[PDB]
């Protein structure tokens, strides 16, 4: 019983001017989770807070983008530790579901 | 924690340019890319590694990996000949920039540059001074680095270097002075004076004994 | 329009101190971080400071620490940048640049740029030029071409011309730009290609003039005597 993972991510991409969404293809995989924990790992050095809204000057949208990876396991239930030890291998670890980890 | 970046970058009009910025680790961060002009104040051509500023056209890419970031440029124009830096904000040093890599579009076919060295003169060492002069002529494109090596060993003191100036040619031309005691010149076997143009070095010696 | 303007240029002594501005108008000063970088002329850019006025805090680097001092005037959206004695290795074209908080909706680099104001230190007292030959040898020649020229050092402030036999010769010379080096004062040198067949016949001779100190100096380029 080759069972399956679903690895999902997400973001919120600027919606450029006059563009066919068809594009957002790249504007979804250009920002993927290694590049989220880079990012927060980096302005959190200059970071300063105020309190004044900087959110309602554009509108966008929320997305997410999921991939599946597959494993045969010989037991039922000994899948899901291969899975995480292969999570903290190439992977962030989200919250677990049945098989299903999202970070969002 | 330093970049490293090229000092000269040259293609054809309407080719793909890359400019390299080279750190330890450094897919482990954001890297930002800015635009000189000759005489004028920089301006943000990348950010965030991929994203552009408006009005900057979609011809700028950038991307990042492990230790290698690199800014991408397509259908190039004549108008994008320019001095480009890269830059970062380290976690302990703050902020730090690429050494700078000059980028030139093409007007005529790539040329070596004419290297002369000269020894300092005798009216010059009744005076109790000495100079060592490096002069480099007719080189394109135009960005040249220059060492000197006191008998093989690197030198740094008393350097004075020209920066690259349009020769009437629409050629560049450059000198480079090196400041010395007699004594230091008369204590030496030679002089070497090192010219780097294009991933190509000229290595020009001399020697207190001369004739 | 989101644009920041610099003072104006300024040229100076050293161990006198000097505050320069940056002024800045199309958004809220105190949501961004204004940083100063030096530009030594023909150099890279060398970040020095940055200051957030919302909590006016500072941070330098490690060298510019003691040298400067900067300021943040909230109230008319200004900052500033201070030295309490200035040196000659501070003469450079210093920029003011404004940088994001550290958030997705502003952009987190130096976005916005400053025209830049330019900081020129010099002691240098008018000075006239001391001329030196510079004699063709074996180093000097390849196959049939010989070079030789002129040294000027020593020299403020510019200009100074060179001319070779009187402006006779206008063939394979060229007269290089003029370095500034440590001490404020400039040099150059001027250099002519040849035949090798005349070195021994034809005189060579290098005419220099610097006004300044009605200095006119003609010299002979004799090839060395061994």
């Amino acid at each position: 019983t080759t069972f399956k993972l679903a690895a999902c991510v997400t973001l919120k991409c600027s919606t450029y001017n006059d563009s066919i969404e068809e594009e957002i293809q790249r504007c979804l995989f250009n920002t993927t989770t290694e590049i989220r924990d880079k990012k927060q790992k980096a302005y959190a050095l200059f970071y300063k807070y105020d309190i004044v809204p900087l959110k309602g000057n554009n509108s966008e949208y929320i997305l997410i983008n999921c991939q599946t990876t597959t494993t045969e396991a010989v037991d039922a239930a000994t899948a899901a530790k291969v899975f995480k030890q292969y999570a903290n291998d190439n992977g962030i670890d989200g919250e677990w579901t049945y098989f299903t980890v999202t970070e969002g | 924690y330093e970049l490293t970046q090229p000092p000269s970058v040259s293609v054809a009009p309407g080719t793909t340019a890359t400019i390299t910025c080279g750190g330890v680790d450094i897919g482990s961060t954001l890297v930002h890319w800015y635009q000189q002009r000759p005489g004028q104040a920089p301006l943000l051509v990348i950010y965030d590694d991929s994203d552009r500023p408006s009005g900057i056209p979609e011809r700028f890419s950038g991307s990042n990996s492990g230790n290698m970031a690199t800014l991408t440029i397509s259908r190039v124009e004549a108008g994008d000949e320019a001095d480009y830096y890269c830059q970062v904000w380290h976690s302990t040093s703050a902020v730090i920039f690429g050494g700078g890599t000059k980028l030139t579009v093409l007007s005529q076919p790539k040329a070596a540059p004419s290297v002369t060295l000269f020894p300092p003169s005798s009216e010059e060492l009744q005076a109790n001074k000495a100079t060592l002069v490096c002069l480099i002529s007719d080189f394109y494109p135009g960005a040249v680095t220059v060492a000197w090596k006191a008998d093989s060993s690197p030198v740094k003191a008393g350097v004075e270097t020209t920066t690259p100036s349009k020769q009437s040619n629409n050629k560049y031309a450059a000198s480079s002075y090196l400041s010395l005691t007699p004594e230091q010149w008369k204590s030496h076997r030679s002089y070497s004076c090192q010219v780097t143009h294009e991933g190509s070095t000229v290595e020009k010696t001399v020697a207190p004994t001369e004739c | 329009e989101v644009q920041l303007v610099q003072s104006g240029a300024e040229v100076k002594k050293p161990g006198e101190s000097l505050k320069i501005s940056c002024k800045g108008s199309g958004y809220r000063f105190p949501s961004s971080w204004i940083g100063w970088v030096r530009q030594v002329p023909g150099k890279g850019l060398e970040w020095m400071g940055i200051i957030y006025p919302g909590d006016g805090e500072t941070r330098y680097r490690a060298s510019f620490q003691g040298q400067v001092t900067i300021s943040a005037d909230q109230s008319s959206n200004t900052a500033y940048l201070q030295w309490s004695s200035l040196k000659a290795s501070d003469t450079a074209m210093y920029y003011c640049a404004r940088h994001g908080r550290g958030v997705r909706e502003v952009i987190n680099a130096f976005d916005i740029w400053g025209q830049g104001t330019m900081v020129t230190v010099s002691s240098a007292s008018t000075k006239g030029p001391s001329v030196f030959p510079l004699a063709p040898s074996s180093k000097s020649t390849s196959g049939g071409t010989a070079a030789l020229g002129c040294l000027v050092k020593d020299y403020f402030p510019e200009p100074v011309t060179v001319s070779w036999n009187s402006g006779a010769l206008t063939s394979g010379v060229h007269t290089f730009p003029a370095v500034l080096q440590s001490s404020g004062l400039y040099s150059l040198s001027s250099v002519v290609t040849v035949p090798s067949s005349s070195l021994g016949t034809q005189t060579y001779i290098c005419n220099v003039n610097h006004k300044p100190s009605n200095t006119k100096v003609d010299k002979k380029v004799e090839p060395k005597s061994c």
